[PDB]
């Protein structure tokens, strides 16, 4: 009995670890895009708040030149892009490394580029997630991930504190227990 | 023949584009002959449709000229006999296919120009494949006649227990 | 460069703009069909019954 | 009597299905060209017969001719593969829309 | 510049939709101006075979 918990707590300890880190990661890249592209929408925003259709996401660096000339060479001349640099560069979301990153907005005509340009992101092995279309929407939902990051922060804390506590116990007595 | 067709975007009217493109460069040395396309000004819609577009005649150039070599060389097998100078034989009009593209001209005829670019591409796409079909048939139908006509003469070679 | 944002701003204003100017006839071109249709069956149900009643 | 009509009967259907490819041809060239380049259509193409052995010369000064008419900051270097999607480039790109016709 | 080309393409896009709003106002008023002519040849009828009606009478 002891030792099947002492090993299945330990697992689901792992398996949650990793669960959660990716979500966390993938809660701050929405985080970093949520932001880039409320300053993207400063210019001025005169009005509060459909035939435009609307994408952003994140690319590794040095693939911006690629990316803008597959895009400008398979969308025609029909599709803008814009990219600003995230410093403090970011954890990947599953090739876990520190990589310097690009969060870029994508402007589209209608449905045909739209399958177009994402099929060639996904292709260009980034990532989208969604986004807001009002910036009431793009309010509430950077706020919520906000919380929902710090909420996300903490129970990462709290479980490998838990995992340093039990392993810690582990090992006070595991040359006995062998 | 090889024939290389180039957009030349205008730059903002026709002379400023084609002069340089065929002038300026037979004056600067007869690299290539050049002739002008005259496109007729179509329907253009919207930009969804559009881009399927895009798609669709990039599907339908390569259909079309599988079909035409296939027609071609159907002609040089069931004309076999005579299969000298088929370029000639099947140029589509004037004297030589040569001519006839240099001198293209849509087909209004053929093509409505009034219609809309999917249904001007549909017109060409049951013509064509018809234009397939028919082929098959006619020429299974006379490859048969001609395999009837070559067992007969199997039938007349060979020894006289075999034949 | 600026010349190639220029461009592409030309080039997306341009077609947008042309997909609504689409839409808009089309909608006019239904909207002239509707005009007839809606005039037919409101006045032959309306002749029916008045044909019915007289 | 047979090979009289057949014969005939390709004869006559070769025009037709030439007029056509000819046509998908010109339809392919208008549609890429105006998505290239915005509307209005200004879009007076140039068929251009190839020399002997002039390809390369002919295609390097058409390129630097067109380097103006196009946008210069993308593509002409290279491009890695995108098959995956619903559609992956065929053809090399140029500064203009460029299309072969093969005799 | 970065921006100035969104602020553009906004601009367009709400440009777009006004025309086409215009375009349901104008399809729903002929709508309802069909209905009105509709109706108002049926009262044109009615009133032509009530007369007729007050002569066989």
């Amino acid at each position: 009995a002891n030792f099947e918990k002492i090993e299945n707590e330990l697992k689901e300890i792992n398996t949650n670890q990793e669960a959660l880190k990716r979500n966390f990661l993938e809660l701050t890249e929405l985080k970093f895009i949520l932001r880039k592209t409320q300053q993207f929408f400063d210019e001025m925003a005169d009005p509060d708040l459909l035939r435009l259709g609307f994408v952003a996401g994140v690319i590794n660096r040095e693939r911006i030149p690629t990316f803008e000339r597959m895009l400008w060479r398979v969308c025609r001349g029909n599709v803008f892009l814009r990219q600003a640099e995230i410093e403090n560069p970011l954890e990947d979301p599953v090739t876990g490394d520190y990589v310097h990153k690009s969060v870029f907005i994508i402007f589209f005509q209608g449905d045909q580029l739209k399958n177009r340009v994402k099929k060639i992101c996904e292709g260009f092995r980034a990532s989208l997630y969604p986004c807001p279309e009002t910036p009431q929407e793009r309010k509430e939902m950077a706020s919520g991930v906000n919380t929902r990051i710090d909420d996300l922060q903490m129970v990462l804390n709290q479980t490998e504190d838990h995992r340093q506590r039990v392993l810690q116990a582990a090992a006070k007595n595991i040359r006995v227990w062998f | 023949t090889e024939f290389w067709l180039i957009s030349a975007p205008g730059e903002k009217t026709c002379q400023q584009t084609w002069e340089k493109l065929h002038a300026a460069t037979t004056k600067n040395n007869n690299l290539a002959v050049s002739s002008k396309f005259n496109i007729p000004d179509l329907k253009v819609g919207t930009l969804d449709v559009l881009v399927g577009l895009s798609d669709e005649l990039a599907k339908l150039d390569a259909f079309v000229e599988g079909v035409v070599k296939k027609v071609a060389q159907y002609m040089a097998d069931v004309l076999e006999d005579s299969k000298d100078k088929v370029q000639e034989n099947l140029l589509a009009s004037g004297v030589d296919l040569v001519t006839y593209i240099t001198r293209f001209q849509w087909d209004m005829a053929k093509y409505p120009i009034k219609q809309s670019l999917k249904n001007i591409s549909e017109i060409i796409a049951k013509g064509v494949t018809q234009i397939d079909n028919d082929l098959k048939s006619r020429a299974s139908a006379y490859n048969n006649l001609k395999g009837n006509l070559q067992n007969l003469e199997r039938k007349n070679a060979g020894s006289l227990l075999t034949r | 460069s600026d010349a190639d944002v220029q461009k592409q701003i030309k080039h997306m204003m341009a077609f947008i703009e042309q997909e609504a100017n689409e839409k808009a006839e089309e909608i006019d071109a239904k909207a002239e069909e509707e005009f007839n249709i809606e005039k037919g069956r409101l006045v032959q149900t309306q002749r029916l019954k008045i044909m019915e009643y007289y | 009597k047979q090979f009289g009509p057949l014969v005939r009967w390709l004869k006559v259907n070769f025009s037709e299905a030439f007029i056509a490819w000819i046509h998908i041809k010109a339809l392919r060239v208008f549609v890429e060209s105006v998505l290239r380049y915005g509307l209005p259509v200004n879009f007076q193409a140039m068929l251009l017969q190839p020399n002997k052995k002039s390809v390369k010369k002919l295609r390097e000064v058409l390129h630097e001719l067109y380097k103006h008419l196009d946008s210069s900051a993308a593509a002409i270097i290279d491009a890695p593969m995108d098959i995956p999607g619903l559609n992956l480039s065929q053809q090399e790109y140029y500064p203009y829309v460029y299309y072969k016709i093969d005799c | 510049s970065q921006s100035q080309g969104i602020q553009q393409l906004l601009q367009a896009e709400k440009r777009a939709a006004e025309k086409v709003a215009d375009a349901r106002k104008r399809k729903a008023r002929r709508l309802k101006q069909a209905k009105e002519e509709a109706q108002m040849e049926v009262e044109q009828y009615r009133r032509e075979r009530e007369q007729e009606f007050q002569s066989k009478q």
